[PDB]
């Protein structure tokens, strides 16, 4: 099974640098060329950089005006995109891709890069529990409110990822330069009343890692 | 149409710096006419205020009863308060709200309230001999007794009745409860 | 040294045959291979077709690629379209550089109508301690995606402090969320608030109140 795993993204001020890494496995790394392709809401998919299977030759897309440089380390099954002189128009999700002669056969999960002069704002995390009612159900929806952060993304897990069924992370709203989202989980009432249910919220850009246990509302 | 909007306009909350606050309307006041328009419900008040605003009326006359009238004096003329007509185009409001009233919406089975036969629809007038006008007041009075007996004066179908109950400890929360749910819909 | 142009948007009936086109602006479509990628909302692209017309192992045979020389276009044909075929489709080619089409978002019409589920939450103790209150309305399991979301305070429309996300696909149905930002005093001064969702000619609603059990 081919795997491509990007890292090295995040928030950067205009003019500075990032270095994205892509760690590959499940194929002979030295046998194929590698590449970076980015995506924005408005401009779509846009090829950024390619390196030949042996590392001999490098190619760069139009908008990367020799500001970036790609390289590889076959020993470490990893390739890198060094990105200098970033501007706000460089803000996008960056994917790594493996090539197969005439196409990109496999894509990574993508890593977000935000180029902005605005400073990171860490989110406030609040527990969401249903209001007390006379009638109760067999399934219950709990949530975590992740309020007023910048920039994207945040991730939310539940019980450190042990609770993965019935999890929904709703896409954020944006108001006055800050994002808000809710993550919800539907769990058996019997699970909630027999063990702790905790959301784990991470905001990399502000190095925020927060756990919030959801406890029932009382009278 | 939430049922609370179809009740008489008894003011429960006055927003600081509102038209209402600056003109001197107070919690407890009962608004009965504006310009127009007879006001019998919260819906009437809202409709009248929207109509006056959209009609280009900028000030109007507001009639309210404040407090309990002396026997025989209940029908005495009440003079105008002059209010600015809130600009509905800008989403401006008068600045008053009912708050939830102490009307029982539901009773938990097996609760102290259930055991003593309190019923949905009951209005709680007094808690341990103190008058209350809001659900919030009910909550704070009940919470004050912290395990002690609670005497409730209730209105049911025009008839005042007496109830006494001992709050129950919920071991889950370590706090007392009597088992009353509000009417909010 | 060329662009690839795809229609922004395409709608097709469930079960029908759809053709998605990709036109090369300059030079012959035939001189370099064209590939097709599918991308579901919030996911990485996967290959649907490579080298003009090759279907990777795992892609259903309802997908096929061809090259139309007369219209200098590549075509991705999907027969017997399914609900899970809702996605963006990007074409791809190259010569000196590497080029992607702008992507086509495919909508599949005539799916089973699915009414939204609402879940509402009151403000937490923690948030109210800072004298703020955010009301949360989660909207799930609806199809189609088209909805209007509104709040009411004391049964009257309220727009101030409302932030509503556009619907996004998860699985085969949509989710959205809406927030009503209040001060603690705004929250407490009301009898109720309602999140309302209009969908396919009907409204579904759920209310919250600051008045709690005693």
């Amino acid at each position: 099974e081919v795997q491509l795993v990007e890292s090295g993204g995040g928030l950067v001020q205009p003019g500075r640098s990032l270095k994205l890494s892509c760690a590959a496995s499940g194929f002979t790394f030295s046998n194929y060329g590698m590449a970076w392709v980015r995506q924005t809401p408005t401009k779509g998919l846009e090829w950024i950089a390619s390196i030949s299977a042996g590392g001999d030759k490098t190619y760069y897309g139009d908008s990367v005006k020799g500001r970036f440089s790609i390289s590889r380390d076959n020993a470490k099954t990893t390739h890198y995109l060094q990105m200098d002189s970033l501007r706000s128009e460089d803000t996008a999700t960056y994917y790594c891709a493996k090539t197969s002669r005439v196409y990109f056969d496999y894509w990574g999960q993508g890593v977000m890069v935000t180029v902005s002069s605005a400073e990171t704002t860490a989110p406030s995390v609040y527990p969401l529990a249903p209001g007390t009612a006379l009638k109760s159900n067999s399934m219950v929806t709990l949530g975590c409110l992740v309020k007023g952060y910048f920039p994207e993304p945040v991730t939310v897990t539940w019980n450190s990822g042990a609770l993965s069924s019935g999890v929904h992370t709703f896409p954020a709203v944006l108001q006055s330069g800050l994002y808000t989202l809710t993550s919800s989980v539907t769990v058996p009432s019997s699970t909630w009343s027999s063990q702790a249910v905790t959301c784990n919220v991470a905001h990399p850009a502000s190095s925020t890692k927060v756990d919030k246990k959801i406890v029932p509302r009382e009278c | 149409v939430p049922k609370y909007l179809k009740e008489p306009v008894v003011v429960g909350y006055v927003q600081r710096d509102s038209i209402a606050q600056k003109i001197g309307i107070k919690p407890g006041d009962k608004i009965i006419k504006i310009n127009g328009y007879e006001v019998r419900t919260w819906e009437d008040l809202r409709d009248a205020l929207i109509r006056l605003s959209l009609d280009g009326v900028k000030e109007t006359t507001l009639f309210l009863e404040r407090g309990v009238a002396m026997p025989g004096a209940e029908d005495d003329v009440v003079l105008h308060l002059t209010i600015k007509v809130p600009n509905v185009q800008k989403g401006e409001e008068l600045g008053i709200a009912p708050l939830v009233k102490p009307v029982v919406g539901g009773v938990k089975k097996g609760s102290p309230a259930d055991q003593v036969g309190i019923k949905p629809g009951d209005l709680i007038l007094e808690v341990n001999g103190k008058k209350i006008n809001t659900w919030y007041e009910l909550v704070e009075e009940v919470r004050k007794s912290q395990g002690k007996a609670i005497k409730l004066k209730i209105l049911r179908n025009g008839k005042m009745i007496e109830k006494e109950l001992i709050p129950a400890k919920d071991p889950k929360t370590g706090t007392y409860f009597i088992g009353l749910f509000p009417k909010t819909e | 040294q060329f662009v690839l142009t795809q229609p922004n948007s395409v709608s097709t009936n469930l079960g029908s045959t759809v053709k998605l086109s990709c036109k090369r602006s300059t030079g012959n479509i035939g001189s370099n291979y064209v590939n097709w990628y599918q991308q579901h909302e919030g996911r990485s692209p996967t290959t649907m077709i490579y080298r003009d017309d090759k279907r990777p192992d795992g892609v259903p045979d309802r997908f096929s690629g061809s090259i139309d020389r007369s219209s200098n276009s590549a075509l991705l044909t999907i027969n017997n379209v399914q609900t899970e075929d809702e996605a963006d489709y990007f074409c791809h080619s190259y010569s000196s550089g590497i080029v992607f089409g702008g992507g086509t978002k495919l909508t599949v019409l005539g799916q089973p109508k699915s009414t939204p589920t609402l879940t509402v939450f009151p403000p937490s103790t923690e948030e109210l301690q800072g004298n703020k209150a955010t009301l949360v309305c989660l909207i799930s399991d609806f199809y189609p995606s088209d909805v209007e979301v509104a709040w009411k305070a004391n049964g009257a429309p309220i727009s101030q402090g409302v932030d509503t996300a556009n619907p996004t696909k998860q699985g085969n149905k949509y989710i959205a969320s809406s927030f009503l930002r209040l001060t603690a005093e705004q929250w407490r001064s009301r009898n109720s608030f309602t999140c309302q969702v209009t969908h396919e000619g009907n409204t579904v609603e759920k209310s919250l109140s600051p008045a709690e059990c005693v």
